[PDB]
């Protein structure tokens, strides 16, 4: 479908594994907000959108409908389970690399299905905890997902990094290396 | 006698997933608006409501019972038919005040990698035009540009590389045009 | 106050791959013809020649040496620019006598499964329109159609299913239109 | 790209595994012919196309260029190997099933990459040889491939079949079952 702008009001997701759910709104491929289903609060991704209110109860009520529909389809589809796809991982910096200037490493994990993944960062081969964040699962027209993880860093000659991706479509965790050069 | 083209020589846990997408498609503002709500089992869309057709339609046999029940309820149908205005066009008015107002000027940097990389980073919206110049002539044959890169934080970036052989007095210019710019940004590079 | 859409309740060897595709795109016969030759490493297109641009352009950094070397050979550029006529338009004349003449009438079959399946099989070309009727009113809400199915043997098929409850005196009709048909094909089914 | 008709004149394929190559021409997504690289002869898929001649030496010379170009890219890319994707398999009949009427079972294997696959047929647990044929690897716009295998059969109440697909993207061979119902 061709359009000047495309929006999802919203992306509703519920899956048996967990079980887990997700509610987001998207405009032109970017996440406008998500609803924290556990805490029942709307978390705006864009500061200018904070001037609006969105009742988080809508997401909870909608996801509950998805849960009912999922149980019906599991029986009717004769327990047809999801197929694990091979995700595609790309690592790149947000800004041009300048040694000593704070930057952000971006790990794009594409072709995610089912939407269950672990995205972690390594620095000089050891796990990193501070400075890591990620988007929600972002929708694709083929109904798979992609997800983006961020790692703040100070580019230097003595630190190299890896984005570590765990997914059932991968027999081994996938490591995508990145160096400041 | 078909004539062909030659190539030239080089120098596990089980998971059941359900999705519902309330999508809106906009062209020429709100003049052309199309609503498509999709119900998806795993990665198979089973039933959808397309405002262009005006009723629920099963995409696969799995969606047929849902399409029949929903189409049987004329109250549900009438509210779905109004959603293109109540949801899509209504929400577009909010986008006009926010997302469609967002203007983030790109940062333009040139750094060597005989290869010059013009990094155009942290801009929004997507519309961008980047060109390379050696003095007064545009460079295109020796230029390779990445696709538009979505950072996920409501900014984009694009990297435009130019292969070049510097001479004395040569000035290379990266020319960037963006809706946020009053005048195009030009950055020069000298050896 | 963004307004959202609600959902409704349900009732190992290592391999290195290279590809070269000499593609031709035709619109309105041969009036509008576009040639795109693509050089692909694994699944990444690295360099292409688009007749709309008229020169070799690297798609990724891997293709830049090839694009530059080929663009430096003006003899190759001349013959590449002529390929839209020498290859695409020339071969289209052959298609006009063969593939574009191919007309295979569809076979239309109705078989019960409370679900009626109208199978429209073994037709060419792709253009097809299938409709269901219960007595003389068109059925759409309880209809589910597969996508167009490519058999790979230069025929297509499509299955259009209708949910129904049989009763005496009811006549169900599957209506099929195809470019090979002078009149539409109609097949009736009675309980 | 939008067009009334799209053709590939032609699809050229060469891969290190084997090594093996393929040369075909496609029009509107169907295989017009392939060149048997071993036997050096053009094999037309469509009978009306047999009125034409195509020099099989063109395919051999072109594939040789692909082999030379591949070796350069293997080094320039630092031996970046192909990624194994998960193929999607669907089995269906060419015609509606009528017992005693000759039919053809069709096994569609989609999302093939790299283009190395084994498609075999099973009947009551035994491999079938007679009545089996397949297309070449057919191109896709995302540069993966699909391939179709055919099994002629006389549908009967006591005979069921399976299409067996082996691919590096699958840890176990995939079996898609078919019954006359
Ligand atoms: C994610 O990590 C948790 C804990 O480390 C683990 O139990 C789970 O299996 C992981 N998920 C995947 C998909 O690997």
């Amino acid at each position: 479908i061709v359009a000047d702008h495309v929006a999802s009001y919203g992306v509703n997701l519920y899956q048996s594994y967990g079980p887990s759910g997700q509610y987001t709104h998207e405009f032109d491929g970017d996440e406008q907000f998500y609803v924290d289903l556990g805490r029942k609060e709307t978390v705006w991704c864009l500061p200018v959108l904070r001037q609006f209110r969105f009742d988080p109860q809508f997401a909870l009520t909608n996801i509950a409908v998805l849960k009912h529909n999922l149980n019906s389809l599991i029986k009717r589809s004769n327990s047809t389970a999801a197929t694990n796809e091979v995700p595609e991982v790309t690592v790149f910096s947000k800004s041009p690399v300048t040694l000593g200037q704070p930057n952000i490493l971006i790990c794009l994990v594409d072709n995610i299905f089912p939407p269950v993944v672990n995205i972690t960062w390594l620095s000089n081969g050891h796990s990193v905890t501070e400075g890591v964040s990620e988007t929600s699962f972002l929708s694709k027209s083929d109904h798979s997902f992609f997800k983006i993880s961020y790692l703040t860093l100070l580019p230097s000659a003595e630190e190299s990094y890896d984005c570590k991706v765990e997914h059932w479509g991968l027999d081994k965790p996938l490591l995508k290396h990145w160096e400041p050069e | 006698q078909p004539f062909p083209q030659p190539e030239l020589p080089y120098p596990s846990p089980e998971d059941f997933v359900y999705q519902f997408k309330g999508m809106c498609y906009f062209t020429n503002g709100t003049e052309r608006v199309r609503l498509v709500s999709r119900s998806i089992y795993n990665r198979e869309e089973i039933v959808r409501f397309d405002s262009d057709v005006g009723e629920f339609r099963a995409v696969t046999l799995l969606g047929l019972p849902a399409a029949e029940y929903w189409n049987s309820q004329k109250d549900i149908l009438e509210r779905k038919r109004a959603a293109v205005d109540r949801v899509c066009r209504h929400n577009y008015q909010l986008e006009l005040r926010t997302t469609l107002q967002r203007r983030v000027e790109p940062t333009v940097t040139i750094s060597p990698s005989n290869l010059l990389v013009c990094s155009v980073t942290d801009f929004y919206p997507a519309q961008i035009k980047v060109r390379w110049f050696r003095n007064d002539q545009e460079e295109t044959a020796g230029v390779v540009s990445t696709p538009l890169i979505r950072n996920g934080d409501w900014t984009f970036q694009i990297l435009v590389m130019l292969e070049m052989t510097p001479q004395r007095g040569d000035v290379y210019t990266c020319h960037v045009e963006h809706p946020s710019l009053q005048s195009p940004i030009t950055v020069e590079w000298r050896a």
